[PDB]
C-alpha cells in the first residue's frame, strides 16, 4: 500500500548565555542596545575557528556575528560588575563587516566571569587555528 | 514581497520607539515627535521567505501632523498603536481607526496596547473592546520589555502572504571574516575604548 | 527644483507637484524625504487652497488630487465662513461636479476608489458647514441624482454613510452641542426620503457593490434611527433571508442586524417579539445551509484562514452574543423555539473553540452571562446542561495562569458558576483530564500546567466533604504522576503544579494539620533544589499558604509540642541556606505574616526577636566594626550584606506593619547613623571620581543602603498606630538624617525616596509635627524646583514625588506654607502652575488638585489679610494659566480637573466671596464689581490669545461660563463648545445658550 506522500549546523555550541549586547554611538556619545538573548560561542568544524552568534528573542534577528579575535581585550565597564567591552573589527549582523565598541551584559557577575573564561578559551583556540 | 505598513496612534504611544527597536535593536528612552512620517523598511525572515515592510511611522501630534491620512494611501497593513497607561490614547483609537480605514478599506489591522510594563496600568484588559466589531487583532505590548513585540508583524505577515503557519525563521548567519588589526588605527581605538568604558551602560537594574 | 512648488509668487507647475508627490509615495530614502518636507510645506502653506481647482483639473496623479483635497478639507473645516458666499458655492459646485464626473466614467469609479471616497468626505465637510440652511435641496438632488446612474446611487450611500458617521457617531468631539443638535434634527427630518431611497435599492437588487454600499450606510443609520424603520418594513426579512445567502452581502447584514438586536425597541408587544424571533431563526437557518451546518469544526475553518472567514465567524460571535444576551428569555419558554435556543449556542460552543485570544474573550463575555444568569434565574439550568457539560471542557482546555489577571477570572468566575451547575460533570471532566495525562496521551507541560489552573481556579465551590475527596484524589494522581516521569525538567514541572494546586486549597489544609506540617517541609526541602524555577515556587507557595492558613502556624496544634512559627523560626538558617536574598526576604515576609497573628505581645515580640535573630546578629556585628573602622564600609560584599539586611527588615516591616515597632527600635538609632555614614561616602566618591560615581557598583550599592532605609521608616510610619512614637522617637532624628542630606548634595546625588519618605511622614503625623513640615520645605522645595524647573523631562521621579510631598503638605499642614516668605510663596504658585504644563498625568493631576486644595485652604482663612493678598497676587494668574492648559490643545487628559479649578475660581467672583477688588486703582470705576472686572479681563485676555473669535462669541462663551459655574457637566460641555469654536472661524455665538 503506498503511502500518503541558519548556517550553523557546521558548528559546536561550546558556551551559551542570555545576554544584552549594545554598541557605542560616539556621535551621541552613548550605548544603544543592539540586541538581547543567548549569546553562544560556535566552534565551526571544518575551521576550528570559534565566533561570537546572537539572535534576538522572538525575531531570531542576529545582533552579533564576529570571530573571537585573539587580539580582542574584555574591558570592565564604570557602571557595571556583570558586563565588558571590547573593540570588534569585524562584525557582520547587519551585512557589511563594520567596526564596533561591544559592551555586553549578562545576569550576574558570575555569568560575566564565566563569559571572560570562555572568551579566553576561545582566543586560544582562535590561536592555534 | 514588500507591504505597506502604516503606524498610527496618538503622540507619546511609542510608535517611533517600536519601529526603532525592531530596525536597530535600540530602546530609544527620549520622546522626540515624529514629523509628518518616517518610513524604514523592515524585513522579517520567515519560513516562506523574506517579508519587507515599508514602514509609514506618522506623527500623533495633531501640530506635526504633515499630510495625515495622505499617508495612509496605497497602505496594505497598518498598526493602530495607544499607551496602556494613557486612556485618552486609547479613547483617540475609534478616531484613528476611522481615519485609517475611509483611506484603506479592506486592510489587515493590529491594535497595539503599548506599555503594558509599567505597574499603574490605566487602560485595563477588560475596557478593550474597540477591535472586535472592527475586525482587528489586538496585542498588549512593550517596546521596552520586548512583551509580544514580534506579534504585530508576524500577525500582519500571516495575513499578507495568507499563510496562517508562516513563522519567523533564524536568519542565516554567514561565517564572519578575520579580522587584520590596523596598526595606524591603534590609538585610535584606545580613545574610543577609553570613552565606551567611562559611559555607564543604561538600566544597570534590569534583569539584562 | 521640487521646491519650485513652494514658491507661490509664480504659477504653480503640476507636473512639478506630480513629480514631488510621485517621489514621496513611490520614491526611497533620500529623495522621498526631501519630496515628503516639500509636500508638507505646500500642504500648510494658507494660500495653497487657491491652488486645488488647478490641481483637481490638471493634474494626471490621483495623489496630487488626493493632497489637493486634504488641504480643501483644511480650509472647509477651519476658514470657510470667511470666503464670500459666491466662492462657498463655487466650490460646492465643483466639488459635486468632480464627483459626480468620476462617478460617470466606469474606468474611474473601477481604479479611483481613495480618489472619490476622499472627494465625498470633502463634500461631507461642505455639508457640516452649508447644509441644510445653505443647502435645503441637497437631499432632494442626491435622492434624484441616484435614479440617473447605479455608479452614481452607490456612492451617494457613501456620502450617506460619512455623512451620518460625522453627524451621530464623531460629532461628539468635534462640534458644539448646538451645531451637533442642528444636523443630527436636520438628518432626522429628512431620514424618511433617504430610508425610502435604501429600501428601494436593497429591494430593486442587482449590483452587488450598490447593495453593500447601501448596507454600509444602513449600519450606520442604526446607531440612531427609531425602529419602526426596521420592524414596520420587510427590511427584517430582507436582512435575514436574501443577505444572509450571497457572501458579498452577507459580513455587512450581519453585522447591521447585531445592530438591530441593540435597538430601543418597545418591551411589551408581542408581534415585536415574534418578530425579534423571526429573524433569528431566519439568519441561523440561512448559516446553516449557506455557510456550515451547526456541526462544522469552526476551529479548523477558522485556523486556515480562508478569504473571509475569519471576520465572518468573529461577526457571527458577535451577533449570537448580542442577541443571545437581550432575547435568549424569547427563545427559553416556547418549546418549538428550544432547537434555534440549543443550535445558536451550539454555533457558540464551537467559536469558543477557535484558537483565537480575543474572539475567546468575546465568547467567555457571553458564557459569563449565561452562566451567572443559571446559577440565579428559576427553572432556567436544565435547558443548557448539554451545552454547559461542552463548556466545562473548553474553560478546562484553555485555563490561563492566574498572572492573566483579567482572563483567569473571567474564566474562573466561568467555571465556578459552571461547578456549582453540576460538580459530578465537572470533577469527571478535571480527573479524566488528569487520567489523559497520567497515560501519556495528551501529557505536556503546557497540558499539566493548564489543568493545575483549571484544578486550582474551582477551590470553595463543593462542599467540604466533596472537594476532600476530590483534593486527595487530585494530589495521589499527580503524586504517582511526578514518580513516572523521568528527569529534573518533568519532575519539577509535575512538582510545580503539585505546590500550586495545594495552595489553592487552603480550606483542605486547615483541615488536614499533618498534611499542611509536611507540604510546609516538603517546600524547605525545595529551597535546597538549585534547578530553575524550585526554589521560587517552593517560597511563592510557602508565603500563598501562610497568607491563607497563618492561624494554624501560630496555635500549638494537638499533638505538637509547640507553634509550628517556633519550629520554622528553630530552623530558618538551614531552612534559607540556599536561597537567593530575594527569596530570603520572601521567606522573613511569610514568617512575618504568622507573627502578626499572634495578639499576645509578649509572645510576638519574642517571635519578632527570634525571627531577627541573624540579620540582627549580622548587624550587630557590623554596625561594632563598621564603626570601630568607617573603611570596612567601602568593601563590596558588606555593603551588600548591609543592604540585604535592611530589606530582609523591610520584607519583615511589611508584613507586620504596627507590630514591627520593636524590631525598628532595636536598629533604629544605628541606622540613622549608617544612613549618614554612607551618605558621606557618597559624597566623598563624586568628588573624587566626578557624577559618573554615582553609576559604579560601589556607589549604586551605597544608594541602595539609603533606599532601603527610607523605604524601611516609610514602611512602618505608613502602618503605625502608635503616632505619638512616632513622632517623639522616630521623626526628629529622621528629619536630621535625611533632610540636610539632600540639600546638601548636587542634584545626580539626591534620592527622590526621600521626598517619598517625607510625604509619609506629613501623610501620618504631619498635623502633629507643623515645625517638622516647614523643615521638610525649608530642605526640599527650592533645591529640588530647580532640579525639574528647566525642562518637563529631567529627573522624572523628583518631579513626581516633589508634586506629592506638596500636595500633601497643602492638604495637612498649609501652615507650613502661610509661614513661608512672600518670595518662596511665589515660587510655590509658580511651581503648582508649572506642574499645570505638564504631560505626565502624574504630575498634571496633582497640580491642579494643589491648586483646588491651595483655594480651597484660602477660602477657609474668611476676611483676612493673606486671603485677600492672595487673591490680588494670584487669582488671575490661576484664571490664565488655566485656560492656557485648556486652550492650547496639548493638556487634554487634564480637562476635568482644569474645568473643576476654573468653575471654583469664576464661581468665588460670582459669589461674592473675594473681598477686595481684584483690579488695582485707577483702572477701572472705583465703585466697580470683581464680577464686571473679571468678564473684561476674560474678554481682553480670549481676545488677544484667540483674535479670530469675535466680540460677540466671547461675551456669548464667557456670559454662559459664568451662569454655569455652579453646574460642572454644564460648564464643561460650554469649555468644550469653546474648544471646537476657536479651531474655526464664524462659530455662531448662540451656541453658548444650548440647553
Ligand atoms: C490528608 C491526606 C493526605 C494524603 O497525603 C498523602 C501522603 N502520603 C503524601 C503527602 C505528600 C506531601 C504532603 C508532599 C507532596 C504533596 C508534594 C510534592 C510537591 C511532591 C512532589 C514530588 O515527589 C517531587 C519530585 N520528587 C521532586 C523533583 O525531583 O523535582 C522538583 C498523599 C495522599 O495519599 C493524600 C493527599
Ligand atoms: N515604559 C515604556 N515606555 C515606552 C514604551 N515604548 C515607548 N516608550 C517610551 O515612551 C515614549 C514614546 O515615544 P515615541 O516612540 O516617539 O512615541 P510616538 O507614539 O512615536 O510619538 P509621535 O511621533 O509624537 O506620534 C518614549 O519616551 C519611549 O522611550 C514601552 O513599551 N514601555
Ligand atoms: N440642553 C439639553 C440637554 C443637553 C445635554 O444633556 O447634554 C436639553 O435640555
Ligand atoms: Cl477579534
Ligand atoms: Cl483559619
Ligand atoms: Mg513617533
Amino acid at each position: 500500500f503506498e503511502p500518503v506522500v541558519t548556517m550553523e549546523e557546521d558548528e559546536e555550541v561550546l558556551y551559551k548565555v542570555r545576554a544584552k549586547l549594545f554598541r557605542f554611538d560616539a556621535d551621541a556619545k552613548e550605548w544603544k542596545e543592539r540586541g538581547t538573548g543567548d549569546c553562544k560561542f560556535l566552534k565551526n568544524k571544518k575551521t576550528n575557528k570559534v565566533r561570537i552568534l546572537m539572535r534576538r528573542d522572538k525575531t531570531l534577528k542576529i545582533c552579533a556575528n564576529h570571530i573571537i579575535a585573539p587580539e580582542y581585550t574584555l574591558k570592565p565597564n564604570v557602571g557595571s560588575d556583570r558586563s565588558w567591552v571590547y573593540a570588534c573589527t569585524a562584525d557582520i549582523a547587519e551585512g557589511e563587516a563594520e567596526a564596533f565598541t561591544f559592551a555586553i551584559r549578562f545576569g550576574s557577575k558570575e555569568n560575566a566571569d564565566k563569559f571572560k573564561e570562555e572568551f579566553e578559551k576561545a582566543q586560544e583556540i582562535n590561536k592555534k587555528a | 514581497v514588500q507591504f505597506k505598513l502604516v503606524l498610527v496612534g496618538d503622540g507619546g504611544t511609542g510608535k517611533t520607539t517600536f519601529v526603532k527597536r525592531h530596525l536597530t535593536g535600540e530602546f530609544e528612552k527620549k520622546y522626540v515627535a515624529t514629523l509628518g512620517v518616517e518610513v524604514h523598511p523592515l524585513v522579517f525572515h520567515t519560513n516562506r521567505g523574506p517579508i519587507k515592510f515599508n514602514v509609514w511611522d506618522t506623527a500623533g501630534l495633531e501640530k506635526f501632523g504633515g499630510l495625515r491620512d495622505g499617508y495612509y494611501i496605497q497602505a496594505q497593513c497598518a498598526i493602530i498603536m495607544f499607551d496602556v497607561t494613557s486612556r485618552v490614547t486609547y479613547k483617540n483609537v475609534p478616531n484613528w481607526h476611522r481615519d485609517l480605514v475611509r483611506v484603506c478599506e479592506n486592510i489587515p489591522i493590529v491594535l497595539c496596547g503599548n506599555k503594558v510594563d509599567i505597574k499603574d496600568r490605566k487602560v485595563k484588559a477588560k475596557s478593550i473592546v474597540f477591535h472586535r466589531k472592527k475586525n482587528l487583532q489586538y496585542y498588549d505590548i512593550s517596546a521596552k520589555s520586548n512583551y509580544n513585540f514580534e506579534k504585530p508583524f508576524l500577525w500582519l505577515a500571516r495575513k499578507l502572504i495568507g499563510d496562517p503557519n508562516l513563522e519567523f525563521v533564524a536568519m542565516p548567519a554567514a561565517a564572519p571574516p578575520e579580522v587584520v588589526m590596523d596598526p595606524a588605527l591603534a590609538a585610535q581605538y584606545e580613545h574610543d575604548l577609553e570613552v565606551a568604558q567611562t559611559t555607564a551602560l543604561p538600566d544597570e537594574d534590569d534583569d539584562l | 527644483s521640487m521646491e519650485g512648488i513652494l514658491d507661490f509668487s509664480n504659477d504653480l507647475d503640476i507636473a512639478l507637484l506630480d513629480q514631488v508627490v510621485s517621489t514621496f509615495y513611490q520614491g526611497e530614502g533620500v529623495q522621498q524625504k526631501q519630496a515628503q518636507e516639500i509636500l508638507t510645506k505646500f500642504q500648510d502653506n494658507p494660500d495653497a487652497w487657491e491652488k486645488v481647482d488647478q490641481i483637481l483639473q490638471f493634474s494626471t496623479n490621483p495623489q496630487s488630487k488626493f493632497i489637493a483635497l486634504s488641504i480643501l478639507d483644511k480650509l472647509i473645516t477651519r476658514k470657510w465662513k470667511l470666503l464670500p458666499n459666491d466662492h462657498r458655492i463655487g466650490i460646492r459646485n465643483f466639488v459635486v461636479g468632480m464627483i459626480i464626473s468620476m462617478c460617470q466614467d466606469d474606468e474611474v469609479f473601477k481604479t479611483q476608489k481613495n480618489l472619490i471616497n476622499k472627494s465625498d468626505l470633502t463634500l461631507v465637510q461642505i455639508l457640516k458647514q452649508e447644509w441644510p440652511q445653505n443647502w435645503p435641496e441637497f437631499i432632494p438632488e442626491l435622492i434624484g441624482s441616484s435614479s440617473s446612474s447605479v455608479n452614481v446611487c452607490e456612492n451617494n450611500m457613501i456620502v450617506l454613510k460619512l455623512l451620518s458617521e460625522e453627524v451621530f457617531d464623531f460629532s461628539a468631539e468635534q462640534m458644539t452641542q448646538a451645531k451637533a443638535l442642528h444636523l443630527k434634527n436636520s438628518m432626522s427630518k429628512e431620514f424618511e426620503q433617504i430610508f425610502k431611497l435604501c429600501f428601494q435599492v436593497l429591494e430593486q437588487g442587482s449590483s452587488s457593490s450598490l447593495i453593500v454600499a447601501t448596507l454600509e450606510s444602513l449600519l450606520r443609520y442604526l446607531h440612531w434611527i427609531p425602529y419602526r424603520y426596521i420592524y414596520e418594513t420587510n427590511i427584517l426579512e430582507l436582512l435575514s433571508t436574501k443577505f444572509m445567502t450571497s457572501p458579498d452581502t452577507r459580513a455587512i447584514t450581519l453585522k447591521c442586524l447585531t445592530e438591530v438586536s441593540n435597538l430601543k425597541i418597545p418591551q411589551d408587544n408581542d408581534l415585536i417579539k415574534r418578530q425579534t424571533v423571526l429573524f433569528f431563526q431566519n439568519t441561523l437557518q440561512q448559516i446553516a445551509t449557506s455557510v456550515m451546518p451547526v456541526t462544522a469544526d469552526l476551529k479548523a475553518t477558522y485556523a486556515n484562514a480562508n478569504g473571509n472567514d475569519q471576520s465572518f465567524l468573529q461577526d457571527l460571535a458577535m451577533f449570537l452574543t448580542t442577541y443571545l444576551a437581550r432575547n435568549r428569555a424569547l427563545l427559553e419558554s416556547d418549546e418549538s423555539l428550544r432547537e434555534l435556543l440549543l443550535n445558536a449556542h451550539q454555533y457558540l460552543i464551537q467559536l469558543s473553540k477557535i484558537e483565537e485570544r480575543e474572539l475567546f474573550k468575546t465568547t467567555l463575555d457571553y458564557w459569563h452571562n449565561l452562566v451567572a444568569d443559571l446559577f440565579y434565574e428559576p427553572l432556567k439550568k436544565h435547558i443548557y446542561e448539554e451545552i454547559c457539560s461542552q463548556l466545562r471542557l473548553v474553560i478546562i482546555e484553555n485555563m490561563v495562569r492566574p498572572e492573566e489577571i483579567q482572563l483567569y477570572k473571567s474564566e474562573r468566575e466561568v467555571l465556578v458558576y459552571l461547578t456549582h451547575l453540576n460538580v459530578i460533570d465537572t470533577e469527571e471532566i478535571m480527573i479524566s483530564k488528569l487520567a489523559r495525562q497520567i497515560d501519556g496521551s495528551e501529557w505536556s507541560w503546557h497540558n499539566i500546567n493548564t489543568l493545575s489552573w483549571a484544578i486550582g481556579s474551582i477551590s470553595g465551590t463543593m462542599s467540604e466533604d466533596t472537594e476532600k475527596r476530590f483534593v486527595v484524589t487530585v494530589i495521589k494522581d499527580l503524586l504517582g504522576l511526578c514518580e513516572q516521569k523521568r528527569g529534573k525538567d518533568n519532575k519539577a514541572v509535575v512538582a510545580r503544579d503539585i505546590m500550586y494546586v495545594v495552595g489553592e486549597y487552603p480550606r483542605f489544609l486547615k483541615a488536614h494539620w499533618n498534611f499542611l506540617r509536611t507540604v510546609i517541609l516538603k517546600l524547605f526541602e525545595f529551597m535546597h533544589e538549585t534547578h530553575e524555577g524550585v526554589q521560587d515556587m517552593a517560597c511563592d507557595t510557602f508565603i500563598k499558604i501562610v497568607q491563607k492558613c497563618k492561624y494554624h502556624f501560630v496555635i500549638q496544634q494537638p499533638r505538637e509540642s509547640e507553634p509550628f512559627i517556633q519550629t520554622i523560626i528553630r530552623d530558618i538558617q538551614k531552612t534559607t541556606a540556599d536561597l537567593q536574598p530575594q527569596q530570603v526576604h520572601t521567606f522573613y515576609k511569610a514568617c512575618g505574616i504568622i507573627i502578626s497573628e499572634e495578639r499576645s505581645v509578649a509572645e510576638r515580640n519574642r517571635l519578632l526577636s527570634d525571627l531577627m535573630q541573624l540579620p540582627n546578629m549580622a548587624w550587630d556585628t557590623i554596625v561594632e566594626q563598621s564603626t570601630a573602622n568607617p573603611t570596612l564600609l567601602l568593601d563590596s560584599e558588606t555593603v551588600k550584606i548591609i543592604a540585604n539586611i535592611i530589606k530582609t527588615n523591610v520584607a519583615v516591616c511589611t508584613s507586620m506593619g504596627a507590630d514591627f515597632y520593636p524590631q525598628l527600635g532595636h536598629i533604629y538609632y544605628n541606622m540613622l547613623q549608617l544612613y549618614r555614614a554612607v551618605s558621606s561616602m557618597i559624597s566623598t566618591q563624586v568628588a573624587a571620581e566626578g557624577l559618573i560615581a554615582t553609576k559604579t557598583p560601589k556607589v549604586r550599592g551605597l544608594r541602595t543602603i539609603k533606599k532601603e532605609i527610607l523605604k524601611l521608616v516609610e514602611t512602618y510610619i505608613s502602618k503605625a498606630r502608635n503616632l505619638d512614637d512616632v513622632v517623639k522617637v522616630l521623626v526628629e532624628p529622621l528629619l536630621n538624617a535625611v533632610l540636610e542630606d539632600y540639600m546638601n548634595n548636587v542634584p545626580d546625588a539626591r534620592d527622590a525616596e526621600v521626598l517619598n519618605c517625607m510625604t509619609t511622614v506629613v501623610e501620618k503625623v504631619g498635623h502633629m509635627i507643623p515645625q517638622g513640615v516647614i523643615l521638610i520645605l525649608q530642605s526640599v522645595f527650592e533645591c529640588t524646583l530647580d532640579m525639574i524647573n528647566k525642562d518637563f523631562t529631567e529627573y522624572p521621579e523628583h518631579r513626581v514625588e516633589f508634586y506629592k510631598l506638596l500636595k500633601v503638605i497643602n492638604e495637612k499642614s498649609f501652615a507650613a506654607f502661610l509661614e513661608l516668605p512672600p518670595a518662596a510663596f511665589k515660587l510655590f504658585v509658580d511651581a503648582i502652575c508649572w506642574a499645570f504644563k505638564h504631560n505626565n498625568r502624574d504630575v498634571e493631576v496633582n497640580g491642579l488638585q494643589i491648586a483646588l486644595d491651595l483655594v480651597k485652604n484660602i477660602e477657609r482663612m474668611g476676611n483676612v489679610p493673606f486671603a485677600n493678598e492672595f487673591h490680588k497676587n494670584y487669582f488671575f494668574i490661576f484664571v490664565s494659566e488655566t485656560f492656557f492648559v485648556l486652550t492650547d490643545s496639548d493638556h487634554k487628559s487634564g480637562f476635568s480637573k482644569q474645568a473643576l479649578l476654573l468653575m471654583k475660581l469664576i464661581s468665588l467672583v460670582y459669589d461674592n466671596k473675594i473681598s477686595v477688588p481684584l483690579y488695582q486703582e485707577a483702572e477701572v470705576p472705583q465703585g466697580t464689581s470683581n464680577q464686571v472686572y473679571l468678564s473684561q479681563y476674560l474678554a481682553n485676555m480670549l481676545s488677544n490669545a484667540f483674535p479670530h473669535l469675535t466680540s460677540e462669541q466671547i461675551a456669548s462663551f464667557l456670559s454662559a461660563l459664568t451662569k454655569q459655574c455652579k453646574d460642572l457637566v454644564v460648564f464643561k460641555g460650554t469649555l468644550r463648545d469653546f474648544l471646537v469654536q476657536i479651531k474655526e472661524v464664524g462659530g455662531d455665538p448662540t451656541d453658548y445658550l444650548f440647553a
